[PDB]
């Protein structure tokens, strides 16, 4: 069953007119698009080369157009009609699937026999070392690819998935993308789903689910054949999945109805790619002018009327029926190319006939066994116009040059141009229509500071990890610590300064020091000026005129000294702060101590000596201070609590004063001596009555103060706050033992003298 | 391209690869060893043996039409258009050795319905007999053999490996098939590429150095042809990379692809078919001669090649193929039993359509392919040829046309002084058998085994895994100081007050450490107590050695506050919390109620209020639940303090009023005025109390200063009233 034309050269041909076909049966369901289009195509040409006398003058073209019947094995049992006669046919139209035209290929390549295809795109194929007798008018896969994976970049979504079927073309196509995929680097796939070419029931209701289990890949790289798209669409409206994907149709779906008939509410927005071609006007009046009386030359013309028309000779058939308006018509994308490959074989046929047979009209005796090599050279070699205007061109290998545009269905029902490929994208996303904008990526981005961007398996899913409130986001990619004095900007990214806590007045425990310090500097203002006032003999005999001043002065410069421990933190106010406690606590145990020496010494001049020996003492204090002036003058220290930082960041300021704990002990220990001598002279003098009394009230408050010094100041360690506690005890402390000191001493005498 | 034709009544054809593929320039280059003469010369040798056999076709005599198919499927496919020019005669082909140049030939040969059976193409695809109806092979599918490398991997531990194919129709099918079955065996794939058919040494090292992209993979398998695999040891050797191989069948135990290449192919396990020499064919081979065999055209190159010399010098009657050492291929015994399929076939159906007649009758003089077909398929049961001693092999075909999935293990050796042979390691009869102990890399004393993973493991107790979703690649994340890792999914937590250590599924540690008597800080008051008892006691002695109701109630009184304070500093119990409440607050008011005798019968009165105070502490304690309890800290660094309650409460304020009230008594003495001794006491009572109140309000924290201090302010407490109050006393009867 086949078209035979007779003619001067015969010209063969395959074409898809009928589907694949179930379980053991060849041949499937008639092809009215991809099959009965593509075939007349060539037909109207041939019948448009035969009448034009610039094209082969006074030569006709013959025919033998055969059914592929789209499989790979049944194609080749029909090819061996144009080598049987061999061990005549000078070439043949190549057929559409790239598995079919490559056994073909290897087959009359075998014979010397070019060959033509008009639909195969397969980067297999251009291998001239295998396929050397093999020409195509369409562009290569490699080139589509490229395109494709261009289309995805520009659509802001690089997480997608591949589906492919059996065979050449769809295994080859998908590796292609995936290919120039990895040299994007940007665009990975999810996963790969192949679809058997002899599915078992419910196979396309599995690969849905299989897209279905990564929900973040909506978009979708199908690069089946016709019948394949047909059901995977059918499947998708099964699983009530309309809309969730967004399909990248290839080059098998650029503007066919067959895979959309039917199927318009799903794959809406689909965008699809195919070559750049142009509607043939002369074929669209050419088909639409054929009934089953004109065309009889065509044997499966009679099988298409029932398909087209939905009759039989159901419903009964009426011999008057039109194609252009009792049935939807619209011609196959392919028909063009369909014509270019006629042509160019024609072409070159005229262009090998003017130098073979330059004075014979028709066909020279030197040309009538045509071979297959001198004939090749003249396909590759044809520079022609076709219809439409489109430039044809044949390289080394027999391709051609990669030219691509972009559709995109639509609803308003068609497929409409979005943009166009010749080397470079050319999209035009304002016209593209789809859900605005639709996103299909892996790992949505997060930007807080905070979020750390992490790397997984695939590079498209950008893993997002939080970073503490300890380190600073330097970058996106890793986040790194920040200064031990810095602490992190409300935003994780980049650091803060840190805040200070310094001693002021307003404190809960500050105030108290203050307060008494005013008190204490007035009671020790107003004794002083007192004596100087009306200084009465028998009173200054017992003072001794130089021992009380000193202990009064001594004593009102520990009230001095709380007002500077409290004072601004300065450098040279903080290391001026050890002389002000040293000097005070050295004037007041040392002279007290001589009055009690003196005292004891005349009970079992004398003041002047008593004030050498004090003026003595204060000198190996003093001596001792300037050691402890040079060992260490430290301006101050910023770190209290910064030193050890918090896990959270709400607060860490701290302000400290240049202070050292063994020069602190040292310190008091020197007063601590002074005050344990008295200690001792106390116990033994407690066994004159104006003096023992008073004094033995003074060491009495003395130690008491004292001892809870230590367990304060020692057991605030690791505390919530020590600085700002130990500063306040350390004020009351030596204010208090001033105060009970010279209170004890100074009351009794402004008394006695009231009364005198 | 020459032919061998040898005279019969029907001849078989052969497609034997006796040329390996050349350059651009040349179709093939030069003649190989094994893969092409050996099996030609197999063939040659069994069809030798049928025509003399009177069993197997007598009558009728088996030619030959062997062509070289020169290692590639174009040439290969002119070789099958002159096997089906008598067609367009053949009755059958024994050839195919590559899977691609097998798939070629069938495709011409189902046209002109020519059998084809096969002896070394083991690709998957040829078992669909849709595309395929009239081709055979003695040899199993790919599946089996990927079958069997999955489950060798998978005894290594082999999960992240890398996979290396050649592309066609095998290595390709191969690759898929390997890859589906180790997905189902959780094995990971590092990279995939492919091997081109012509492509040269740089790209080959390109192939290789995309091989150490990722260091994880240390494992990669091979499904490339032997000048493929050879070409790859060559690069893998120039780049200094050192690789461990599981090779298919390709590779098997062929010499001619570890040649040169020695160094780099250490360790790589290849499996091959199993198969046993034949004893009739190496005495067969090693008798041949250039001269006496001129039925081979190839056998000139064959003896040039193989013993360096040429034919025009006259230098090769010198060698002689007995004197050097002979080694059988390993697809001979296929090749035979290709042809003795063949040939049985032929009797048979030679048995049931001529049964008159021995030769061949006037019915089988066009031979049907489809029932030559229908005849092989089924009607081939018989003992294998030349089986070695007494082994169970027979030639069967299946529905599909295939063989039975057998397949032999090796390894590569290095055998001591340089041999670098191939060692049997183990086979795979549906089932695998390795046999780690003939591994030289597998042993115990070699150290750990190559291993080719791509996520490192880690201890689960110290760091926790993270599930990523995937087959593997994942990672390890520890799990915080406060987080068992009872699960490998997810870590879990012992609760609070225990640690999860040990075990770290179930931990129960739980420290309990107390103040201890030996503190730093507390090692002052312990001291001063002790010396406190000390003092009480010299007092307590001298008393009975002499108010005598007021004096004794004193001394009494002044012991037991030294001695509950060794009990605060030992532990804390359920009876010392309840006594520790109790005791602190009766002895205080009763040394300041026997004060107050002393300032005005008398006795059982005060001893009465006394009774009553302890009635009201019962009451505030039963209200406190003096029970004890270990208090746990508010987050996880600490540990329990063993605390019996709050000491903000007004347990303490209680026994302080009624303390202050009886020291206000004592003040009444004052106003009266050892009327000046005991207002002393009072006056320093109160400050040294009022003292304390610093000391507990600025320690909120730090609890052991607070028992410390708390210690410290009752034992000072009874040496003031013990040297205040009998002090003067003891000095006008000791002293004075
Ligand atoms: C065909 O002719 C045009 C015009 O001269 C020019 O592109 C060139 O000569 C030919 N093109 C190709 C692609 O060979
Ligand atoms: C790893 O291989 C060893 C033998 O070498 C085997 O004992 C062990 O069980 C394997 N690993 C696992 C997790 O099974
Ligand atoms: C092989 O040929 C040699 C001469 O080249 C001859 O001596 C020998 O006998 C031959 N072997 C046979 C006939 O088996
Ligand atoms: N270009 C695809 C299909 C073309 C068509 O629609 O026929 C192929 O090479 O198989
Ligand atoms: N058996 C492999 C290689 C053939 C051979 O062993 O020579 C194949 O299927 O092609």
């Amino acid at each position: 069953n086949s078209i035979r034309i007779d003619g001067d050269i015969t010209l063969g041909g395959l074409f898809p007119v009928h589907g694949r076909g179930s379980e053991g049966k060849p041949c499937g369901e008639l092809k009215k698009e991809k099959g009965i289009h593509r075939l007349e195509a060539m037909l109207f040409a041939l019948d448009r080369i035969n009448n034009d006398p610039d094209l082969l003058p006074n030569i006709t073209l013959g025919a033998r157009i055969l059914d592929t019947c789209s499989r790979d094995t049944h194609a080749l049992e029909q090819s061996l009609t144009f080598v049987q006669a061999l061990i005549r046919v000078v070439g043949v139209i190549g057929a559409s699937g790239s598995s079919v035209s490559i056994m073909v290929a290897n087959i009359l390549r075998l014979f010397k026999i070019p060959q033509i295809s008009y639909a195969s795109t397969a980067p297999d194929l251009s291998d001239n070392s295998r396929y050397d007798f093999f020409s195509r008018v369409v562009p290569s896969d490699t080139y589509q690819a490229q395109a494709m994976v261009d289309i995805v970049r520009a659509l802001k979504w690089n997480y997608v998935s591949t589906v492919a079927s059996e065979g050449s073309y769809g295994e080859s196509g998908v590796e292609a993308f995936i290919q120039k995929s990895r040299e994007d680097g940007g665009v990975c796939i999810a996963q790969s789903v192949k679809i058997p070419r002899e599915p078992k029931a419910g196979e396309f209701d599995k690969i849905i689910r299989r897209l279905l289990e990564t929900s973040n890949a909506r978009a979708v790289i199908i690069f089946a054949n016709e019948d394949d798209i047909r059901r995977v669409l059918e499947a998708a409206r099964r699983a009530n999945q309309t809309g969730h994907f967004f399909w990248m149709g290839s080059d098998s779906w650029g503007s066919k109805i067959a895979p959309v008939l039917h199927l318009e509410e799903v794959a809406e927005g689909a965008v699809t790619i195919l070559p750049k071609r142009m509607s043939v006007r002369g074929f669209d009046r050419y088909f639409s002018s054929r009934t089953l009386d004109n065309n009889r030359r065509n044997i499966w013309f009679a099988e298409f009327w029932e398909d087209n028309f939905h009759c039989k000779l159901v419903k009964k058939c009426t011999n008057r029926e039109r194609i252009g308006q009792d049935s939807a018509y619209e011609q196959e994308g392919k028909v063009q190319f369909v014509i270019d490959a006629v042509y160019a074989m024609g072409h070159a046929l005229h262009a090998m006939h003017r130098d073979l047979c330059p004075g014979r009209v028709g066909l020279c005796p030197r040309m009538d066994p045509v071979d297959g090599t001198q004939l090749l050279k003249y396909i590759r070699n044809v520079n022609f116009s076709g219809i439409a205007g489109n430039p044809v061109t044949f390289n080394e290998n027999g391709d051609a040059p990669g030219r691509y545009d972009i559709y995109q269905y639509q609803l308003r029902a068609e497929y409409k141009v979005i943009g166009s490929w010749t080397d470079h994208l050319h999209l035009r996303i304002e016209r593209m229509h789809w859900q605005q904008l639709p996103r299909s990526i892996c790992s949505l981005p997060c930007q807080p500071g905070e979020r750390k961007k992490t790397v997984k398996g695939m590079p498209c899913c950008w893993h997002c990890e939080p970073c503490t409130g300890y380190q600073y986001q330097v970058d996106r990619y890793t986040c790194k610590t920040c200064p031990y004095d810095m602490r992190p900007t409300e935003n994780r990214t980049g650091c803060r300064p840190i805040p200070i806590i310094k001693l002021e007045w307003g404190s809960p425990w500050a105030v108290l020091p203050l307060f008494l310090a005013v008190v204490g500097i007035a009671a020790t203002l107003f004794v002083v000026i007192t004596f100087v006032r009306y200084n009465d003999t028998p009173i200054v005999k017992a003072s001794g005129r130089e021992l009380s001043y000193v202990l009064l002065a001594g004593i009102f410069l520990c009230y001095a000294t709380t007002f500077l421990m409290i004072a601004e933190p300065d450098l040279g106010t903080c290391s001026l702060r050890r002389i002000f406690l040293g000097l005070g606590m050295s004037i007041s145990y040392a002279a007290l101590l001589t009055k009690t020496n003196r005292i004891y010494r005349i009970f079992e001049i004398s003041p002047a000596s008593q004030l050498a020996i004090t003026f003595s003492l204060i000198s190996l204090q003093l001596l001792g201070i300037c050691v402890w002036f040079v060992v260490d003058p430290s301006h101050s220290v910023v770190d209290f609590q910064d030193q050890r930082t918090l896990d959270p960041r709400f607060a860490r300021g701290v302000l400290k004063c240049d202070i050292s704990d063994l020069s602190l002990i040292c310190l008091l220990g020197y007063s601590m001596l002074l005050m344990v001598t008295c200690t001792v002279y106390a116990i033994k003098t407690r066994g004159t009555f104006n003096e023992a009394k008073p004094i033995g009230f003074t060491m009495y408050t003395t130690c008491i103060v004292w001892l809870a010094f230590i367990p304060i100041f020692f057991g605030t360690s690791q505390s919530a706050d020590k600085l700002y506690i130990q500063t306040t005890t350390l004020t009351v402390s030596v204010s208090l033992s001033a105060s009970v000191s010279l209170g004890m001493l100074y009351m009794p005498k402004v008394y006695i003298i009231l009364f005198h | 391209k020459k032919v061998l034709t040898l005279e019969g009544d029907l001849v078989l054809g052969g497609l034997f690869p006796v040329h390996q593929k050349g350059g651009p320039a040349e179709d093939c280059g030069p003649v190989n060893e094994h893969r092409g003469i050996q099996r030609l010369e197999a063939m040659l040798f069994a069809l030798d043996r049928i025509n003399r056999d009177p069993h197997l076709l007598p009558g009728v005599r088996l030619g030959a039409h062997i062509l070289d198919s020169c290692s590639k499927d174009t040439h290969a496919l002119e070789q099958a258009l002159d096997f089906v020019r008598a067609s367009l005669a053949i009755t059958g082909v024994i050839g195919g050795s590559y899977s691609d140049v097998s798939i070629q030939v069938a495709n011409l040969l189902r046209l002109f319905q020519i059998p084809q059976i096969s002896y070394a193409s083991t690709s998957a695809k040829l078992s669909d007999k849709s595309r395929y109806d009239y081709f055979a092979r003695t040899v199993p599918p790919d599946f089996f053999q990927a079958k069997a490398m999955a489950e060798i991997l998978r005894f290594f531990n082999w999960t992240y490996v890398s996979t290396v194919a050649s592309e066609g129709d095998y290595g390709e099918t191969g690759i898929e098939a390997f890859e589906l079955e180790a997905r189902a065996r959780n094995i990971c794939v590092a990279t995939s590429e492919k091997v081109g058919r012509a492509m040269s040494r740089a790209a080959f090292e390109g192939v290789v150095r995309a091989l150490l992209q990722k260091p994880s993979a240390r494992v990669a398998v091979l499904f490339t042809r032997s000048e493929d695999a050879r070409e790859l040891l060559a690069a893998s050797q120039r780049l200094n990379a050192s690789f461990t191989w599981v090779a298919s069948d390709g590779w098997g135990a062929l010499e001619s692809v570890v040649a040169g290449s020695e160094g780099a192919a250490e360790g790589a396990i290849t499996i091959e078919l199993a198969s046993y020499p034949i004893s009739d064919f190496a005495s067969y081979f090693q008798s041949l001669d250039p001269w006496n065999n001129s039925r081979n055209p190839w056998f000139r190159e064959f003896w040039e090649q193989r013993f360096r010399c040429s034919f025009r010098q006259r230098d090769c009657a010198a060698h002689s193929l007995r004197a050097v050492p002979f080694e059988q291929e390993s697809k001979i015994m296929f090749v035979v039993n290709a042809v003795y399929a063949m040939a049985h076939a032929l009797h048979n159906m030679h048995r049931a359509l001529c049964p008159n007649t021995t030769r061949l009758c006037d019915a089988m003089r066009p031979v049907n392919g489809r029932r030559l077909y229908k005849d092989f398929v089924l009607n081939v049961k018989f003992d294998a040829p030349f089986r070695p001693a007494d082994t169970h092999n027979e030639v069967r075909f299946d529905r599909f046309g295939d063989g039975i999935g057998r397949y032999n293990i090796f390894t590569y050796l290095r055998a001591g002084s340089g041999r670098y042979r191939y060692q049997k390691v183990g086979y795979w009869a549906e089932g695998l058998t390795l046999d780690t102990s003939l591994i030289p890399w597998a042993s115990p004393s070699a150290g750990p085994l190559p291993a080719s993973r791509c996520s490192e493991p880690c201890l689960q107790n110290e760091v926790k895994s993270v599930q990523p979703g995937e087959v593997c690649c994942w990672l390890c994340i520890p799990c915080q100081p406060y987080e068992y890792r009872l699960d490998e999914f997810t870590c879990a937590d012992c609760g609070l007050g225990y640690w999860p250590n040990a075990s770290l599924t179930g931990c129960f540690e739980l420290p309990q450490e107390y103040i201890r008597w030996g503190d730093a800080w507390a090692v002052g008051p312990v001291t001063i107590a002790c010396l406190g008892a000390l003092a009480t006691l010299f007092v307590l002695g001298v008393f009975v050695r002499h108010g005598r109701e007021l004096c004794y109630i004193l001394l009494g009184g002044v012991f037991l506050c030294y001695c509950m304070t060794f009990i605060f500093i030992a532990k804390p119990s359920t009876a010392v919390c309840t006594l520790r409440r109790l005791g602190l607050g009766t002895a205080f008011s009763v040394c300041y109620s026997a004060l107050l005798t002393k300032t005005n019968s008398q006795v059982a009165i005060c001893l009465a209020l006394i009774s009553g105070q302890l009635l009201i502490v019962v009451a505030w304690l039963v209200v406190e639940a003096p029970g004890t309890g270990k208090e746990t800290a508010p987050e996880r660094r600490e540990v329990v303090t063993l605390r019996c309650n709050h000491r903000d409460a007004s347990m303490l304020g209680s026994l302080a009023y009624n303390v202050l009230l009886i020291a206000l008594c004592t003040l009444y003495a004052f106003k009266t005025r050892e009327a000046k001794f005991i207002g002393f006491t009072m006056y320093t009572t109160c400050i040294i109390w009022l003292a304390f109140l610093p000391i507990f309000y600025v320690t909120s924290s730090d609890y052991r200063v607070q028992t410390t201090t708390m210690c410290v302010s009752v034992s000072l407490s009874g040496s003031v009233v013990l040297g205040c109050l009998f002090a003067p006393k003891l000095h006008i009867i000791l002293f004075q």
